[PDB]
């Protein structure tokens, strides 16, 4: 047993599960009402309904609704989603013990201890009906799957079951037309207190407080103030089919039935909780909890977990299985054992489930393994770990026990365990917990041998006959021998491809996927360890690694397929479709679709023509079309996706044609840009389109340097003087050198009041009347001679070519 | 009603009741729940019925009050209109003899920069022409100004109305009373205004003249607006080395660090600045003026120096005080630091001459004798105070205080080589009375090396090689110290030779000479015997023996750079030590695509399924520190809808209640029990919860001592150093490769980075990435680094140690 969940409350009444989701509420004693997401841990509601206490509580799910019966002598309806009081109503003249839900109409049962159960109709003002026949408190009513009938449970030493639609139980003999109701000494004694008699059930254990179903029984089991619990027939009123259970101290509170497993779960208000044997009918163990008595069970119809009220509080508590193995077939998961019994096939986003006939497991699973060729799944059975036991083999496609017991195909035999492999209809077996290998002689092999043994390794699971007394160890076909051991760090989990030759192992990051033996073939890109994946025998990788359903690789695209709304693990994938279960085991399938597929498929053959079409809103993304497109050194992908101003930018530097980049450039809005574009520019030389960027981005000062370089000088004036202005001092001041004459200097210097720095360029290009003047504007005295010259001549012949380099020669590839 | 949202029912029965207070408490309840930020829109009608026209000012303040805060907002009773019911019968209010009302309407209403109140707002400036109270008219010149503001920057807000429109800023500067709101855009003849209003000033008005127009050519002319000006354009004009002496900025200044030792501190390091600025080496760092409070006249009475005496300081003002007052000593007076703290050191280090700077604990002592010594070693002059006074620190005369006292001046020989000869005679006397390891030590030391200059050494020696004390690491001592220096030069009973004997016995050999040795099995497991026993080639004399180690000093020895140093005064230290200096089915399909640097979760939602899925919203959650920088935004997730949806996200928050597991994205639809569902897009860690932070040297070792980090794991493809896959991985679980723990050379050399972040978990994370890069014969596993990792509880330390081998995702659609 494990808890899943405990939360102490203060002495709880009443509890119910909720048939729909896997739901707790529980009716306090100190009045309050809580419904809880017991798996999830989160309180849903708490309602403080009535002063003292509420005993009865009950889902109602025809409409999202809990119900509420309380000892302020009324059934309420209450809201989960908006916690609002949908609707109040009069059950009885005392304590509501416990309430059930019609789900005929919203029509409310309501238990009362006032000796009577009464159904109300609110949606009409008619109250439909009364049941009486209770000479002493009816404790409880409980729902069967059926609507049609209840069961009540009453300290008058009955169970009475009821017709909810009928005026108080419905039937009539068909030897007579007389009310089945005798008041006087017939074939049975009792009195006149009913309108007929349907069914009046034995209770006497001096009275029982609840009575309860198995989800799949017709049989009942009730709990009673004394110390035992009786085991009834409700659909017979037998005596002969009733056996006690004797275990408890004191007044038992109720017994359930538990949905999961082949005992029966009680609880009384003693200090203990007990369980019972189901083919036995007495008291296999006691358990004492410590928070003393119990005053209400509950089982699930939902056949989710099991829960049972005490007066701390109330615990939900787990005896179902984690991580179960399974594989696919082509339409057919075969797992391994969980709750709700058997499931499985259909659906992709909802949490229903529904049955096909599949079950690889049908009997307890010793072993549950597939035929490497998928043909047989062998299932071992009756348990044991000794020598022996037996095994039962099905066929795949649809399982039955045996097929036929006259035919080849579903036989069984002994062997303790018996496990598939390799070799496509072979398997090996453990038949005095050694390792022995099994034959038939032709097709898939159900016939028990005995020779070939080994002295390593002991017998259980698998799907090549894992065997673990210190790693997990396949075996050989026909050898005795260790095929190879594995030893690495798991999850809880052994991956399969389909064909159970070979095996899927989980590493740090990701998963690998491998051949028999262990030979690693290759590890799944993803960061983290996924949860499980399967691929269609190699190539195409389906994995989930969260909510949703994501291929690895498809013939070396990359897509995430589709998202389910659960968390799940791929079953496997054999065929287009991928086939999920999770640990609850509920179904989800997906097909392989041509989406993400196709795409990258076609820009891997360099076909941007099929893309266009390919492009859809089912796959469009953000970079994978319409930016991953642009990410190619050589432009291809990069020339087809362009609509961003910057992946057009980038576009244009990695073709080294910049004429795209300054529109691209402008379109950024961005002066950085037009400055390294007119770089990369002046990289595939020509200057023209240089001198566009740089000038708008205003270097002007970087543009006079170029321009001797260049070899203009018309366009070398005219940074001069927007760069004069700027009183850059190494840009208007570049260009009078590199003319011939300096002149354009020996004004722009004048502007800055530089007179020493004005005349001494211009005296020395022979320009001594100008370099006079801003002497005789300033301060004068030009005579001195500094550690350069002051007078001797500049001149320069300024660019020889008559063919500039902003005209620099191109082509262009 | 402090804040209470659900309550607009109540209000709206208490708005209106006949009865003049509820209806002002139901208005005033409104106005308290809107400014916390709540439900107000359904009483609209109600609040602006009785209110209206009046001139009862109470209600009226009070509606007044709800048209700035929210009046845009709320329409049931006011619709939309150009005389809207905030303003229709408010030109009532506006037109009231009494000021209050009219002052209060014109006030809010131009207040408002609503286009659905312009016009009336515009002849509001009426009700505050006629200036009845300085408010009056001050109110009058903001109101136009905000007039101004809302949309009227031209001619409907400029000239005067009957006397302001935008005028009121020009008549205040005249008027009695002032305040320009004028600040910005406004006329230019009112800013000339507000500069003759300097003069004919009104006080807070003077500050608003002041914000606009600010520099004076006076002193001042008066009052505090002026005043704290002032100062500002004070340190203008003059800023040369710092204010120094502080203007009008020491009123504030003292406030600014009210918790309260910290004021003098600060306050002892001006005035310590202010003295005088000296050479500025290291530790004599006092800057501002050279003259300005000198220092050291022979005929100042009764001198400066006497506040210097206060910075020498052992303690004698309290400990932050304390620390700022040792630096600042240093930093007036010395040669560096050295002279100074000479000075300093004398009177804070253990003597016979007071007993308070004397005590029976051997660190602090020992730590006090180094400081002084280290002076010595700093610079010479020093070296002839430091021996006399060492002499006086052993002079003690308690086991102990020698002890301490030994061990210095023991080093000081090895750097000061034949010049302490003097001292051996001192430090030999109390050396007999002994129950400590550290006097045996360091007598035996100094004694040895200087035998030479004494002759007495049997007899001093041997009453404590008789007698007992502890004596581990005395062997390891004496055993490279006891022959040295000159072959044969003591004699009292036992000749340096007998000392050779002793000295070899002590170190590990056996033989009678003083009276034999106290212990003979060294120190700590390395150190034995063996090399000094070889040693003593020429018999403790200076050649290449023992002596040659003792009158030297091992590597460079100079400064306070700690090498035979310590680095100012020990008391001053711990505190700069401390001083750490730290810095319903659905489907998704999805990758994370960059446009123009936004970062997008690109989202495809897809209805696979014929059914009706409207009614269909999506959502992009906040979790924890996860959050949407805008969810996606499409109503899209319809019957046979593919569609594109972005979310945008963003990686810093706040954590929220709703689990924090990867991303959750939600879709809703059509179904009334599962209308909202949670399903996925790709991958986002828990990692990213962490929050990156980073350590310096210090703070990694602080944190290395404060909490373990013995856990490490060795993690593959560390191959590579720190820089490359390490440091980006480290990144993405918010970690940063900083400082180094390493000590690399030929035989050395992993790469160390520390590691620090500061996790919002409620723990730090910290780690040394070790690379094991080989640089030896025999690397530990060749390339491949351990991490060491530690968080504060190490619950991120796995985290690091995982988050450091590979990561990548990527996905192609």
């Amino acid at each position: 047993m494990l808890t899943k969940f405990e939360t102490k409350s203060a002495r709880v009444k009443g509890l119910s599960f909720h048939p729909k989701r896997p739901w707790i509420l529980t009716s306090l004693h100190n009045g309050v009402i809580q419904l809880w997401d017991y798996r999830m841990c989160t309180l849903i509601d708490k309602f403080d309904e009535h002063d003292g206490p509420v005993r009865g509580i009950d889902f109602h799910k025809q409409q999202p609704l809990f119900v509420s019966g309380g000892d302020d002598y009324k059934i309420k309806v209450w809201n989960y989603k908006l916690r609002r009081c949908l609707f109040t109503l009069l059950g009885h003249l005392d304590y509501i013990r416990t309430t059930f839900f019609h789900h005929e109409y919203p029509w409310i049962l309501s238990a009362s201890d006032d000796q009577t159960i009464r159904v109300w109709n609110w949606q009409s003002r008619t109250c439909v009906c009364v049941l009486t026949g209770h000479n002493h408190y009816v404790m409880c009513a409980q729902f069967h799957p059926s609507e049609d009938l209840v069961v009540s449970a009453s300290l008058d030493q009955t169970v009475r079951v009821w017709d909810i639609s009928g005026l108080r139980k419905k039937n009539l003999s068909p030897g007579a037309v007389e009310s089945d109701v005798r008041g006087i000494t017939g074939v049975d004694l009792f009195g006149t207190t009913d309108a007929v008699v349907k069914h009046v059930l034995e209770g006497h254990d001096r009275g029982v407080n609840w009575a309860a179903f198995h989800p799949t029984m017709p049989l009942i089991v009730s709990g009673a103030d004394d110390r035992q619990v009786k085991i009834w027939r409700m659909n017979e009123s037998k005596a002969w089919e009733v056996d006690t259970c004797r275990g408890h101290y004191n007044n038992v509170s109720c017994a359930v039935f538990h949905p999961r497993q082949e005992l029966i779960l009680s609880n009384s208000e003693d200090k203990s909780i007990r369980v019972w044997d189901m083919s036995k009918r007495t008291g296999v163990q006691t358990f004492r909890r410590d928070h003393d008595r119990f005053w209400v069970l509950a089982a699930h119809p939902n056949l989710n977990l099991f829960a049972a009220g005490h007066d701390g509080g109330m615990i939900v508590f787990k005896l179902e299985r984690e991580r179960p193995a399974y594989a696919v077939h082509g339409n057919m998961l075969h797992y391994v054992k969980d709750r709700f019994l058997r499931q499985l096939d259909f659906n992709s986003s909802k949490d229903v489930a529904v049955m096909q006939l599949r079950s690889g497991s049908k009997f307890p699973v010793f072993n549950m393994s597939y035929n490497p060729a998928e043909n047989a799944v062998l299932l071992c059975t009756r348990a044991s770990n000794l020598e022996n036991s037996t095994y039962d083999l099905y066929t795949i496609p649809k399982d039955a026990d045996s097929q036929n017991p006259d035919a080849p195909e579903g036989k069984r035999s002994s062997g303790l365990t018996a496990v598939w492999v390799a070799r496509n209809r072979f398997a090996v077996l453990d038949r005095m917990h050694s390792l022995l290998i099994k034959n038939l002689k032709n097709e898939i092999t159900k016939k028990i041998q005995v020779p070939n043994c080994d002295e390593i390794f002991y017998a259980g699971t698998g799907n090549l006959l894992l065997r673990d007394a210190d790693s997990i160890t396949l075996f050989d076909v026909q050898q005795k021998r260790t095929l190879a051991s594995v030893k690495i760090s798991k999850v809880k989990y052994v991956i399969w491809s389909a064909d159970m030759s070979h095996v899927a192992l989980l590493a740090k990051h990701a998963i690998v996927i491998c051949n028999r033996k262990l030979d690693a073939l290759c590890n799944i890109h993803e960061n983290i360890r996924v949860k499980s994946g399967a691929w269609d025998e190699s190539g195409v990788f389906i994995y989930t690694t969260s909510n949703h359903i994501k291929y690895a690789v498809t013939t070396g695209d990359h897509g995430i397929i589709r998202t389910l709304d659960l968390p799940i693990y791929v079953t496997r994938v054999k065929g287009n479709n991928v086939y999920c279960l999770d640990r609850e085991c509920r179904p989800r399938v997906l097909t392989i679709d041509p989406t993400e597929f196709k795409f990258k498929l076609a820009l891997i053959n360099r076909k941007y023509d099929e893309v266009l079409h390919m492009v859809r809103n089912a796959k469009l993304v953000g970079q994978s079309i319409i930016a991953y497109l642009q990410k190619k050194g050589y432009p291809e992908v990069a020339l087809h996706f362009v609509k961003d101003e910057k992946t057009r930018f980038s576009l244009a530097l990695e073709c080294g044609n910049i004429e795209i980049a300054l529109e691209a450039a402008k379109a950024l809005d961005d002066k950085n840009c037009w400055e390294k574009l007119g770089e990369v520019a002046l990289l595939q030389g020509n200057h023209q389109i240089v001198e566009m960027c740089y000038q708008r981005t205003k270097n002007f000062d970087k543009l006079s340097f170029l321009y001797l370089i260049t070899g203009n000088l018309e366009k070398l004036r005219k940074m001069m003087k927007i760069a004069e202005i700027r009183k850059d001092m190494s840009g208007h001041y570049q260009n009078a050198l590199y003319l011939g004459d300096v002149s354009e200097r020996v004004r722009i210097l004048k502007n800055c009041g530089q007179k020493s720095l004005a005349y001494l360029s211009a005296a020395t290009h022979g320009l001594d009347e100008e370099a006079e003047s801003l002497k005789e504007t300033f301060d004068p005295e030009k005579e001195t001679i500094p550690d350069i010259d002051p007078n001797a001549k500049l001149l320069q012949p300024p660019a020889p070519i008559m063919p500039l380099d902003t005209n620099w020669p191109l082509l262009t590839v | 009603m402090d804040s209470e949202p659900p309550s607009e029912i109540s209000l709206k029965n208490d708005l209106e009741k006949g009865d003049v207070k509820s209806k002002t408490e139901a208005l005033k309840k409104v106005i308290i729940m809107i400014l916390n930020g709540e439900k107000l829109p359904g009483l609209l009608m109600t609040i602006i019925r009785f209110v209206l026209p009046l001139q009862d000012h109470t209600i009226k303040k009070l509606l007044l009050v709800f048209w700035e805060i929210v009046p845009k907002t709320t329409p049931d009773g006011r619709l939309l209109h150009e005389m809207i019911l905030v303003c229709d019968a408010y030109r009532k209010d506006l037109q009231h003899p009494n000021e209050f009302i009219r002052g209060s309407t014109l006030r809010f209403l131009c207040k408002l920069k609503e286009a659905e109140l312009l016009e009336p707002l515009m002849p509001a400036i009426r009700a505050c022409l006629e200036h009845r109270h300085s408010y009056v008219r001050r109110n009058a010149v903001l109101a136009i100004y905000t007039i101004y503001r809302n949309f009227e920057h031209l001619i409907p807000d400029a000239p005067e109305l009957i006397h302001d429109f935008l005028v009121n800023e020009k008549d205040a500067s005249c008027k009695r009373n002032a305040f320009m709101m004028l600040i910005h855009a406004d006329q230019d003849r009112a800013l000339d205004y507000l500069s003759t209003c300097i003069d004919q000033v009104q006080t807070f008005g003077d500050i608003l003249q002041l914000v606009i127009v600010e520099l004076i050519y006076k002193v001042c002319h008066a009052n505090p607006s002026e005043r704290a000006r002032f100062i500002r354009c004070i340190y203008n004009l003059l800023q040369s080395s710092s204010p120094a002496v502080k203007y009008e900025a020491a009123g504030t200044l003292v406030t600014l660090s009210s918790a309260p030792t910290a004021i003098k501190a600060a306050a002892q390091c001006y005035i310590d600045l202010i003295i005088k600025e000296s050479d500025n080496n290291v530790k004599l760092i006092v800057l501002d003026r050279l003259v300005e409070l000198k220092e050291h006249p022979a005929h100042e009475r009764v001198l400066q120096d006497l506040v210097m005496d206060i910075l020498r300081v052992l303690s004698t003002p309290d400990l932050e005080v304390r620390k700022k007052t040792l630096q600042l000593a240093l930093d007036l007076v010395s040669s560096r630091n050295v002279e100074e703290l000479v000075i300093v050191l004398k009177k804070e280090v253990i003597k016979t001459n007071n007993v308070s700077e004397h005590e029976d604990t051997d660190k602090y002592r020992q730590l006090l004798v180094r400081t002084l010594h280290s002076c010595s070693v700093r610079f010479p002059d020093m070296a002839a105070n430091v021996i006399p006074v060492l002499m006086e620190f052993l002079s003690d005369s308690n086991e102990a205080a020698a002890a301490d006292v030994l061990e210095f001046v023991r080093e000081a020989i090895q750097r000061f080589d034949n010049l302490r000869m003097l001292i051996v005679e001192k430090m030999l006397e109390v050396f007999h009375a002994i129950k400590s390891v550290k006097i045996y030590r360091g007598a035996l030391w100094i004694l040895g090396e200087y035998c030479s200059t004494k002759e007495d050494i049997q007899s001093v020696m041997t009453e404590v090689r008789r007698s007992l004390g502890e004596i581990p690491i005395v062997e390891s001592e004496i055993k490279k110290e006891a022959g040295e220096l000159k072959p044969e030069e003591e004699i009292t009973v036992g000749p340096v030779q007998k000392l050779v004997t002793e000295m070899g016995t002590y170190a590990t050999q056996s033989a009678l000479s003083s009276s034999r040795p106290t212990k003979k099995e060294e120190d700590r497991p390395p150190l034995r015997g063996f090399l000094l026993d070889g040693d003593f080639f020429v018999a403790a004399s200076l050649a290449t023996t023992l002596t040659k180690i003792a009158l030297r000093y091992v590597a460079l020895v100079q400064e306070k750079k700690k090498q035979n140093s310590f680095v100012a005064e020990a008391m001053l230290l711990m505190a700069t030590i401390l001083h750490l200096g730290k810095s319903d089915p659905v489907y998704a399909e999805a990758y994370v695509h960059v446009n123009q640097y936004d970062i997008v979760l690109d989202v495809l939602v897809v209805n696979q399924t014929s059914d009706t899925l409207q009614n269909c919203t999506l959502e992009l959650a906040t979790l924890g520190d996860l959050k949407l920088v805008e969810k996606p935004s499409p109503l899209t997730l319809a019957p046979h809808d593919f569609a594109n949806i972005k979310a945008n996200v963003k990686v810093a928050s706040t954590e929220n209640g709703i689990i924090f597991g990867n991303i959750v994205y939600d879709v809703s639809g059509a179904a009334s029990d599962r209308n909202c569902v949670v399903l996925s897009d790709i991958h986002i860690d828990i990692m990213d919860y962490i929050q990156p932070a980073t350590c310096t040297d210090a703070e990694f070792r602080q944190m290395w001592a404060e909490f373990e980090w013995e856990n490490k794991v060795t993690v593959n493809t560390n191959m590579t150093d720190l820089n490359d896959y390490l440091q980006h991985i480290l990144k993405s679980t918010n970690m940063k490769c900083l400082t180094p723990e390493k000590a690399l050379s030929g035989y050395c050399g992993f790469m160390a980075a520390n590691l620090y972040a500061r996790s919002i978990f409620g723990e730090d994370a910290l780690a040394n990435v070790s690379i094991e890069k080989p640089v030896h014969q025999g690397p530990d596993a060749a390339v491949t680094g351990h991490i060491r990792i530690r968080a504060k509880s190490q619950g991120m330390a796995l985290s690091l140690g995982d988050k450091i081998n590979l990561s990548q995702k990527k996905t192609s659609l």
